[PDB]
RNA sequence: AGCCAGGAUGUUGGCUUAGAAGCAGCCAUCAUUUAAAGAAAGCGUAAUAGCUCACUGGUCGAGUCGGCCUGCGCGGAAGAU
């Protein structure tokens, strides 16, 4: 499960998820899986989706993961009074804005990359689309 | 040729002419009198040899039993006796289970100018080899 | 559409009355009558029947393409007539003809009877062979569902009433 | 070898360009050499398909603008953030 | 027959599948092998 | 898309080979008579088996196919006087 090894601080203001994405072209492979909807990816979701593509391609083809949790999510457990301090870190998320290239792939034919990245889309909480390397 | 009246083939290398444990009923469940297996087979298979596995045809008539005709040994069984290992494939092209050659093969392919679909001497040289290749073979003529 | 573009032939004997959207086509074996959908144009003259659309009705080509396959079948039925074929399979199964009543004994405590509709009559050669003869095609398939629905084909012994164009696939009696 | 038909822009800034894309067109620009930049407006569907063959990004294209001809090369491109379209393109009078 | 709200996996299992409309919903017949029979929906 | 049939051979491909012949397996993915034809996707299990099938040929005669930019609507959609 991906997670920052260390961070300066345990806990983080909620913040927002405004604006558009920076990762919008396929920058390492030949094909890519791109985020369309807006939202937060948990580390467990990213791992479940990463598995789907690796099942499908055997031990062939290389995969890059362009997003990284980085943001800690806290929660107060059951039966707790409000106030009394910020929750305990339970899992880690990455903030995703539309256009972020999430996954890339190269080493399989385009037809198989679409199938392989697709057997992943059912694991993600935001709509996605298949994108390709582009000249310039 | 003509239409089907049940003719296939069920047996291994000529170690038994009429065997109980090997095939069983499956060769005499139709009209095959298990007696002709040795009373026709020996009555005729003491003419080429009684030691390579040969697949034959089967002809059952409304009268008594059947007459089968043989013709050529299988291409794959030929490799166990004089080409490589004891059984054949097993672990094919992972390692290099041998080095036969086009020469050893041809003498048991050209001699099949009727039961070996092919009006080309050359074809048999590589066609019989087609059977002999999956067992991981480097051809070194 | 492509059905619709090919008109229908009317040989001799045929009658063709076209009161707007009512049709009566008669020949040597009936007086078949049908109310035509509004959104259609079966035209006359020549020796044909073109099936086109009418301006102001949406579908139209699906509607006039249906009249093609309908009047097509009608013209055949008033000349040559239609014949289905239910062959009986499954022991203790009777079939005999007492006029226009079909005698069925298909394993039940009560021999089922079936009264035949208008022009769809029928008969039997034996106790396992039924053969119907009629004019309408919408009705012979209908009689064939009634006669067939009584005892449907069980898929383990292929028993019951079956079409003669019928494929009775079977499966194995479980395992162990 | 590809020839693009363009009209000169009468406005500029975010409003017109979002209005252009709202009008199924999109802006682009021609700069380079000694002469001044040339603000242009393009038909969207035509250039999307052109640039879908690598030849677009390495050949000298011809822009036809008010029935004249400016020889340029594609230099940079802004693509839609996540849809298959285009927001803007740079051409250089090279 | 099962329901499910997604016929993308129904229409490919056996070749004899085609998808029709029928009533308000969207059914997936197979009178060839009646095992592969899907519906898409509830009622009122 | 219908439909005529063809869909023949190396070949039980050898194979941990209980029958494994495509056909519950191990792997391999050759090359044969060619308009075609896999050591084979499937009904199947005593095993061929049988027929559709992947592929072409004869026929049919002006269109077929479904992905983009999108407007609108269908399924998903069960609670208690
Ligand atoms: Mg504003
Ligand atoms: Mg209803």
């Amino acid at each position: 499960m991906l997670q920052p090894k260390r961070t300066k601080f345990r806990k983080m203001h909620k913040g927002r998820n405004r604006g558009l994405a920076q990762g919008t072209d396929v920058s390492f492979g030949s094909f890519g899986l791109k985020a369309v909807g807006r939202g937060r990816l948990t580390a467990r979701q990213i791992e479940a989706a990463r598995r789907a593509m690796t099942r499908a391609v055997k031990r062939q083809g290389k995969i890059w993961i362009r997003v990284f949790p980085d943001k800690p999510i806290t929660e107060k457990p059951l039966a707790v009074r409000m106030g009394k301090g910020k929750g305990n870190v339970e899992y880690w998320v990455a903030l995703i804005q539309p256009g972020k290239v999430l996954y890339e792939m190269d080493g399989v034919p385009e037809e198989l990359a679409r199938e392989a990245f697709k057997l992943a889309a059912a694991k993600l909480p935001i709509k996605t689309t298949f994108v390709t390397k582009t000249v310039m | 040729a003509k239409k089907v009246q049940a003719y296939v083939k069920l047996q291994v290398a000529a170690g038994m002419a009429n065997p109980s444990p090997p095939v069983g009923p499956a060769l005499g469940q139709q009209g095959v009198n298990i007696m002709e297996f040795c009373k026709a087979f020996n009555a005729k298979t003491d003419s080429i040899e009684k030691g390579l596995p040969i697949p034959v045809v089967i002809t059952v008539y409304a009268d008594r039993s059947f007459t089968f005709v043989t013709k050529t040994p299988p291409a794959a069984v030929l490799l166990k006796k004089a080409a490589g290992i004891k059984s054949g494939s097993g672990k094919p092209n992972k390692d290099k289970v041998g080095k036969i050659s086009r020469a050893q093969l041809q003498e048991i392919a050209q001699t099949k100018a009727a039961d070996m679909t092919g009006a080309d001497i050359e074809a048999m040289t590589r066609s019989i080899e087609g059977t002999a290749r999956s067992m991981g073979l480097v051809v070194e003529d | 559409s492509r059905v619709a573009k090919a008109p229908v032939v009317v040989p001799a004997g045929v009658d063709v009355k076209i009161n707007g959207q009512v049709i009566t086509i008669k020949g040597k074996n009936g007086e078949l009558t049908r109310t035509l959908n509004d959104a259609v144009e079966v035209k006359h003259a020549d020796n044909t029947l073109t099936f086109g659309p009418r301006d102001g009705y949406a579908d139209g080509w699906a509607q006039a393409g249906t009249a093609r396959a309908l009047l097509n079948s009608m013209v055949i039925g008033v000349t040559e007539g239609f014949t289905k074929k239910l062959q009986l399979v499954g022991v203790g199964y009777r079939a005999a003809v007492k006029g226009n009543v079909i005698n069925l004994s298909l394993g039940f405590s009560h021999p089922v009877d079936h009264q035949l509709p208008a022009g769809i009559t029928a008969e039997c050669p034996t106790q396992t062979e039924i053969v119907l003869k009629g004019a309408d095609k919408q009705v012979i398939g209908q009689v064939a569902a009634d006669l067939r629905a009584y005892r449907r084909p069980e898929p383990y012994k292929g028993k019951g009433v079956r079409y003669a164009d019928e494929v009775v696939r079977t499966k194995e009696a479980k395992k162990k | 070898m590809f020839t693009i038909n363009a009209e000169v822009r009468k406005e500029q800034g975010k409003g017109a360009s979002r209005r252009l894309r709202a009008a199924n067109k999109f802006p682009a620009i021609i700069y380079g050499g000694k002469e001044a930049p040339l603000a242009i407006e393009l038909d969207h569907d035509k250039v999307m398909n052109m640039q879908a063959k690598a030849e677009f990004y390495s050949e000298v294209l011809t822009i036809v603008v008010d029935g004249k001809e400016i020889k340029v090369k594609a230099q940079d491109v802004q693509r839609h953030p996540y849809k298959p379209k285009l927001q803007h393109i740079d051409f250089v009078r090279a | 027959m099962k329901v499910l709200n997604s016929l993308r996996t129904a229409k490919e299992r056996h070749p004899d599948c085609q998808i029709v409309k029928r009533k308000g919903r969207l059914y997936v017949i197979c009178k060839s092998n009646p095992r592969f029979k899907a519906v898409q929906g509830r009622k009122k």
